[PDB]
Formats: C-alpha cells, structure tokens, sequence
C-alpha cells in the first residue's frame, strides 16, 4: 500500500464488486490467532500509479497474474540475515514477481535481480516560498550611472 | 482593501523619521552655533517644513556645511515621498483579484475540495451526463452529496452566498442573467 | 575503448611537440588525470587518413580510470571511426544489413565496451546489453538572451 | 536655487529681479518636472516585479555542514528507520549526530512543522515529495530542482533470478518510454496543478532594512559636513 | 469631495477665529486650498504657532491626498 | 528555458554476454550509492560561473531622455537671443 | 450590458485616518493655545 502509488479502498456498495477500470486484488486477512484460519481474501479494489503500468504490461506481453496485499511491517529489511516483507516473500518466492514502490541499492540487487526503473528519485531539499524583497539597493537604481 | 497611514510603511520606520529629522534639526542649529564667521526654533521649524513640504517658517542656513546639510535633508525628504508614492502606487494597482474560474477544466473544479461547493438539479439530463463520464467520477461522487430540487430553489440559494458554483443550460442561465442583473454567466 | 568527441563530457586537445600533452591543474590544485587517444587527424578521416596520437581527458575519462582501477585491469583506447553514435543502415545490399557508425564498430568487433555519452532507446537495447543509468539528460530548448532596454 | 527647484520646492529661494534668468528658471523647473515625473514613473514601476527569491545547492552547502559557524543554527531532520536515514548515516556521521534532535514523526506531521515554521527544511524521497508539492492546497511548498541529488536511483521491478522475462519486461518498459504513455501517465497521476503555477508578486511593506541606503548616505552626509566644517575652521583660523 | 470640503471651510475658519486672537478669512481659505494642490500659487503665512502647527498638519493631509489619488491615477489607467 | 521531456539516462554499451557486463552493472550502483559519481558531477559539470535571477524592469539609458538636454540648450540659446531683444528694447525706451 | 470594471474605487470609510488625524491635530492645537498662553504669561 502507497499513498501516491498503489491506492487500496473497497468494493462499490450498490454493485457489491468493484468499479470499472480497477484491478481485482485479494487482501490476505490473518486474524486468528488460537488456531491457522482458512485461505483469507477479501474482494478489494487496488488502482493507482504502479497498478497501470502493471496493467499495460499484461496486455502488452500474455500472462495472468493476481495481486495480494504483504502481510508484516513492511516492503524490505535484513534483518537477523534474512528479508522480510515483499523480499522476503521473494527468496522463497512462491509469487514469481514483486512489484510496488520498491528502491535499488547493493544489496538488494544482488539477492534479487531487478529491471529498467520507470522513475527517477533521490535525495531532494524542502523548504517553503518566502517573500519577496526589494534589492534595498533600490533607491539609485531606476536610473542610468551617466546621467 | 487597504489601511489609512501604516500600510505602505511601519510604524517603526515613522518613528525612525521622526527621530532622524528631530536630530537633523540640532545637527543644523550647532553648525552654526559652534562655527565663525541658528535661532535653534528657525532652525527646527525650517527642519519640519522641509520635509513637510509645507510652506511655513522664513529662515535659511547662512553657512555652508549647514547649507549643504540641508540640501541632504532636502533630497532625502524628496526620496522618502518618491519611494512613499512608489509602494502606494504598487500596491494600490497589485490589489485587484478576481477568481473568476474558467470553467470544467479549472483546476479549482477539476478536483473536488471543501473550500468550492457546486450543485446541480437531480434527475435530470446533468446527473445523466456526468454518470455516463467516467473522466468525472470524482466531480460526479462530490456533486451527488449537493444536489438541489429545482432551479427556482438553487438560483435563491446561490445570491444568498451558500453555494459557489451552479450549472444549467444555455438558455435558461442566460435568461436568468439577463432579466436579473446580480449574477453574470 | 571507444569514445566520441563531446566537450562538456570528453575533452580532446593535441598533444605537445615532446609526444605527450602538458599537465596541468584544477582550481583546487588537484591533478587532471589525462590517458592518451589514438584517433583521427584534426579535421576528418577523409584527406590526412593518419593516426596522430592525442590526448584524452574529461568525466568519462576519469569514470574508466576508476573502473579500471576497482576491476584491475588494462585498456587500450582509440577514438571513433566514422564520427557518429549509431543507427541502421538499410542499403539494397542483398547481403547486408548492419549498424553503421561507433555502433557499427562495436558490433563489428573493434572494441569491447562504450565509454561514451550514448543514449538508451529500444532498438538499442534489442541487440546490445546495457549498464544501470550513471546520468539523466532530458531534452530542452535553447534561445538567445537579449538585456532589455528603454 | 537651482538645486531646490528639483527637489519638489521644498527650501525656500531667492527669486532674481530679471527677466531672462525667469525665463531660465522656469525651463529648469520644467526639466525638474519631468525628470521628477519619470523617477517617480520608473519607481513605482521597479516595485511591482520583485519575487522568487529562494535557492540552494545541495548536500555539500555551508548550511548543512557548518550549522553552528553560520546565522543561529538551521534545521533540517526526516523519520528515522528509514533507507534515507541508514543512507545518510552512513555518508554523513556528522549531519545525522546534528539532524538527530530533529527528527519528525511522519510526513504530514513534517509538513505541518514547516507551515507552521518549526522545522526549517526536509530531507526525504524524491518522488513522494514532488507528488505532495504538486497536490497540495496552494502554491507555497516547491522542491530545490532536481540538480544534484546523491545516491541517484529509480523504482524497479523485482524479478525472481535468472528469470527469462526480464528481457522481455525491459523491452516493453523501453518501448513505454519510446511510445510516451509513460509520460501520459506521469501528467495524469504524478504531475499536479501547481506544476504550472507562475511566480505572484506582492508587496514588500517596505521594512527598515530597505531604507539602510538613504541612511547610510545621511549617515555619510553628517560625517562629510563635520569634516567640511573642521576644514573650514581650520582654513579660517589662520 | 464635500467632506474635505466642508472639512477645509470649518479647519479654516475654527483656525483663523480662535487662533488668530490683516489675516482675514479670505486669505487663510486661500491658503488653506492652496496647500492641496501641490503648492502652486503664492500664500501669506500668518505669524503665530498654534495656526503654523494646524496648516502643517493640513499640509501633511493634502500630501497623504495626492499621494493617494495618484497611486489611484496610475491604478486606473492600467485596467 | 523550458520543461524536461523524454528522459531518458545514459549508459555503458557492451556485447550480448559478457562478465564485465554485470561487473560494470554492479560497480556504478556502487559508485552511484558511495558518492563519487556526485563528487565528479561538482567536479566536471558544476562550474557555476553565473548566477542571476531573473531582472524584469528596465533601466533608462541617456539617449532616451535627450529630449531635456536639448530643450534646455535651445532654451539658453533663446535666452541670449531675448536678451539681446530685451537690451534693444530698453535702449527703445 | 456593461463591460468587466477592474478598478476598484476608494471610499469613505478606508480614509478616515486622515480626517481622525486633522481632528486630533485641531483638538491638540487649541491645547497647544492654552500651553501657549500659559509660557507667555510665565515670561
């Protein structure tokens, strides 16, 4: 889940499905605790950033997928030696892809392979406009040093 | 939209005057009174006139460094006013807004917000419009939380400054506008 | 090596009269690590066809330099052949069909790698293989300034 | 006389007793007029186009390196557990030990700190950053450009190893790029309103530091009297 | 426009009368009218203190004037 | 002057299989996340020789107001010529 | 029909700094005549 990139809500009441030009994504739910619950997905609705790009793969190149949401904390960590999260769900994989607002660094890249990135990012600066001034200097200045 | 006296300057820059031509005014009267070869009240009224601009008081500086003292003073009171009339001027011709919002592709209405309410008439041809779009679902979701009867309500209720934005047809705004000249199209 | 003639990215000046071209410093003080070019004439291939011994030195010439030096190993660099990136070239030519160009002599076999300020594009990428960006450049527009007067 | 003819009327003259030095005086006070009429003209103009002010140059500034040796001591922090913060705490040590004090809580909650003028700037990702700016309620908050931005990297898409449809899915993402409908993609979803919002100018109020040149030259001004009158007691004294 | 104007008639008039106990009504309104317009035509100053502070503060009062309706001058003509 | 578009980065070009490919792969990740690249960035690239915001109002120049100085010489020229009018006219009465 | 009037027209109300200054001016000048009369009769 990411605010600007993959946006999760929930089914239209009046229809009880999703809305058009949306992406079916099966949210796991693991509630019980005393004892292992069946399969848990609940009929969400995931659309965003990541999600068109995803969906003009699959229609450019033919396969079929189905998304669900991670599970614990988090996209990436090594701790303890070992990946949680999505990487974690990709060393023993079981999915076959991985996709969301995931980075590149040394480390990761040489656990897992990576593609093409689709977007530029870094470490930017922040800050808030400030008022204008008036070059104090002003007083001399609407006119020419000759005349 | 503005204020009488202390818009264009601070109150700690009038102070700052004062107290300047208030010093100016004894630097001008020692010259004098300290020099071979003022009548320190001739002194300060031609100090207070000078700025002023006011033409009051009979006295001139008899020396030279007080003459020239006084063309300095006489300059600077020149380019206060100049720069006094100058920020007056700016900000009595930057002060003119108006929103006047282009229309469906304005960013304002393009994206619902709390701070621009819009309505329109419920079953009708709009409500028919806007739920066969699908560019405007967001627009269309905002708007179905707002709709009015009929136009005799929602045309009453926008002079009464509760609603920002209205939409009909051509013609009957149009005609609206016209036989009652308060809203403009 | 191969490597274009690009001034904000790969300087080229001739070498002295000695065989070599002169040192010399940045603002700061620190050495211009310069590597020596073997490539055309000044003009052009075309009339004086020589090889006269230049030298080399710039961003990418200090990025190879790096790089030799983290992967230890040795390199022997020679300029372009033709003077230009790289693109198909479509002659009737019943038996031929191949790249033209620093392309073209890479694919031919003159050299190994590109060390070069080239572009990232589809049909680039079909046939070659491609290292992670170390630069983003997007195209911009460029107009004459004129100060304003009276 | 001549003098004070330009500077309004305001000291009071000795009007001559001829005609054609009348004649003189009356061009000279219409050449003050004009001249008076276009400084006023071109001072009223010059104040009304002064606005965006506002820059700086990245990692390597005096601002961030040198907080103490500089105006009383910026700030600047982020959330920490992040890949931002292990980033530069393992580039700068120095930075992060100043930058600990002012570590946020969220992103909203860092927004906020900087509209209300708690915090001074922020260090976070790029992309969520840029989104925020450009979606926000006004216009006030902008990024420092692109420009120089260290450890410079970009949004893959993780694929298990030695997958054969990474080929593939690099081809398609290059041709997204040939194509534009990545660009499409990023001006309907990334690229929000204020992306094109021009500079809006105001007025400054003219504060006390403006004046410090007509005070300086006042200042100058006495001094140069107190000389001219020192010199000239001493050349009248013998 | 009538405002400043009856409020000149009565600064005048309250100015010469208490004041001012040759310098009559008529030349204390055409002083008093003068100063407005940038200080054109000659006037006769009058010789007390009470009356030289009053005019300067009336001098002051057509200086914010003209200030103010040739910042509104130049405003108008732009739009 | 103007906004970025089709931005595309730069690159290494190498054969279809090769160790160096990856080795070159890895070493620039490397290099991008220790800090070199941005050192030979404000090293080759960032000279920063100007920096100048931008300047809307004009200044007036003197061949624009001309027009004064050669009023005032014309009236000083009219003026000697009054006055040699003006000291006929008194020798006349 | 009238066109779009984009200038704005000062009233009575956003000026009456001046008019409040003239009177205290006035009411402060007749207080200035008693302290005058006073320093005259004093000397």
């Amino acid at each position: 889940e990411e605010a600007p990139f993959v946006i999760v809500e929930s089914v239209d009441p009046l229809s009880g499905t999703c809305m058009r030009n949306t992406v079916p994504c099966q949210k796991r739910i693991i509630s019980e605790n005393k004892t292992d619950e069946e399969p848990g997905y609940i009929k969400k609705c995931c659309k965003g950033f990541c999600i068109d790009i995803l969906k003009k793969i699959s229609k450019s190149v033919k396969f079929t997928y189905d998304l669900y949401l991670v599970t614990n904390g988090k996209h990436g960590k090594k701790i303890n030696g070992t990946w949680n999260g999505m990487i974690g769900e990709v060393v023993m994989k079981r999915a076959y892809m991985a996709v969301g607002s995931l980075t590149i660094n040394e480390e990761r890249s040489e656990v897992v392979d990576f593609s093409v990135p689709f977007i530029e990012t870094g470490i930017s600066v922040m800050v808030s406009r400030s008022n204008g001034t008036v070059s104090p200097s002003a007083f001399l200045e609407p006119f020419s040093a000759d005349v | 939209t503005l204020d009488s006296f202390m818009q264009p300057f601070q109150s700690t820059l009038w102070l700052l005057v004062g107290l300047s031509v208030h010093v100016v005014a004894v630097m001008l009267y020692l010259l004098d009174r300290f020099s071979p070869f003022l009548t320190l009240s001739s002194a300060m009224w031609f100090s207070w006139g000078v700025l002023l601009n006011s033409g009051i008081g009979e006295g001139a500086p008899r020396s030279f460094s007080a003459r020239i003292l006084g063309m300095v003073w006489a300059g600077f009171a020149m380019i206060i006013v100049a720069s006094y009339t100058a920020n007056l001027a700016a900000f009595l011709v930057l002060d003119r807004p108006e929103e006047r919002i282009t229309g469906i592709n304005d960013p304002r209405l393009r994206n619902p917000s709390d701070k621009f309410i819009y309505a329109t008439v419920k079953q009708s041809s709009v409500d028919i419009y806007f739920r066969r779009q699908v560019e405007l679902s967001t627009m269309y979701r905002h708007m179905e939380k707002h709709n009015y009867e009929s136009a005799a309500e929602a045309i009453q209720a926008v002079r009464d400054n509760k609603l920002h934005a209205f939409i009909w047809d051509s013609a009957v705004l149009e005609f609206e506008a016209s036989q009652k000249c308060d809203l403009v199209t | 090596i191969v490597t274009i003639h690009q001034e904000p990215f790969v300087y080229v000046k001739p070498t002295m009269s000695d065989g070599t071209c002169k040192e010399e410093f940045t603002v700061n003080g620190d050495p211009v690590k310069k590597v020596i070019c073997t490539g055309p004439n000044d003009t052009s291939p075309g009339s004086p066809r020589h090889t006269v011994p230049q030298c080399c030195y710039g961003f990418c010439i200090d990025l190879l330099i790096k790089l030799a030096r983290t992967m230890q190993f040795t390199y022997e660099v020679h300029l372009v052949a033709d003077g230009k990136f790289g693109t198909q070239e479509r002659v009737q030519n019943s038996n031929k069909k191949e790249w033209n160009g620093m392309m073209g002599e890479l694919l031919s076999g003159q050299a190994d790698m590109i060390v070069a300020p080239l572009t990232i594009n589809n049909e680039r990428a079909q046939y070659i293989e491609f290292s992670k960006p170390f630069k983003y450049q997007g195209l911009t527009i460029l107009v004459k300034k004129e100060i304003p007067r009276s | 006389l001549l003098w004070g003819l330009v500077f309004n009327n305001s000291v009071p003259v000795q009007n001559p007793k001829g005609t054609t030095s009348k004649i003189m005086v009356s061009v000279w006070a219409f050449f003050a007029v004009i001249f008076l009429a276009s400084y006023t003209a071109n001072l009223a103009a010059f104040m009304i186009q002064e606005e965006y002010v506002d820059q700086v140059s990245g990692l390597s500034d005096k601002k961030f390196q040198r907080p103490n040796d500089f105006s009383p001591p910026f700030r600047f922090g982020t959330v920490p557990n992040g890949s931002t913060e292990r980033n530069i705490r393992n580039n700068y040590a120095e930075m992060h030990a100043y930058m600990g004090k002012f570590n946020q809580r969220g992103v909203d909650d860092a927004l906020l700190s900087l509209k209300t003028g708690k915090l001074d700037a922020f260090i976070y990702d790029a992309a969520v950053l840029n989104y925020m700016a450009g979606r926000d309620e006004g216009c006030k908050l902008v990024t420092i450009g692109s420009g120089k931005v260290f450890a410079s990297t970009g949004y893959g898409i993780a694929i298990q190893k030695d997958s054969g449809w990474k080929r593939q899915v690099d081809l398609a993402i290059l041709q997204l790029f040939g194509d534009g409908e990545m660009e499409e993609l990023e001006a309907l979803w990334l690229t929000g309103i204020c992306h094109n919002e021009k500079n809006e100018v105001m007025s400054s109020q003219l504060d006390i530091d403006n004046m410090a040149g007509v005070f300086y030259m006042l200042g100058a001004a006495m001094a140069l009297s107190l000389i001219t009158f020192i010199c000239e007691h001493l050349f009248y004294w013998q | 426009w009538v405002m400043m104007f009856v409020m000149l008639l009565i600064v005048s008039a309250v100015a010469v009368f208490v004041f001012e106990y040759s310098f009559t009504i008529g030349k204390a309104i055409w002083l008093l009218w003068g100063l407005v317009f940038n200080n054109s035509v000659p006037v006769q100053n009058p010789k007390g203190t009470t009356s030289k502070i009053m005019v300067s503060v009336w001098a002051f009062f057509a200086v914010i004037f003209l200030a103010s309706y040739t910042a509104n001058l130049a405003a108008f003509m732009i739009q | 002057t103007g906004e970025l578009f089709f931005r595309s980065g730069f690159g290494i070009g190498m054969r279809k299989d090769s160790p160096w490919k990856q080795q070159v792969s890895l070493s620039i990740l490397k290099s991008h996340e220790n800090g070199f690249m941005e050192d030979l960035d404000k090293t080759w690239v960032r000279y920063q020789e100007c920096d100048s915001r931008s300047n809307a109002p004009a200044t007036l120049t003197f061949e624009n107001m001309a027009g004064v100085f050669m009023l005032v010489a014309g009236g000083i020229v009219a003026g000697i010529f009054l006055i040699f009018i003006e000291i006929a006219y008194k020798r006349h009465k």
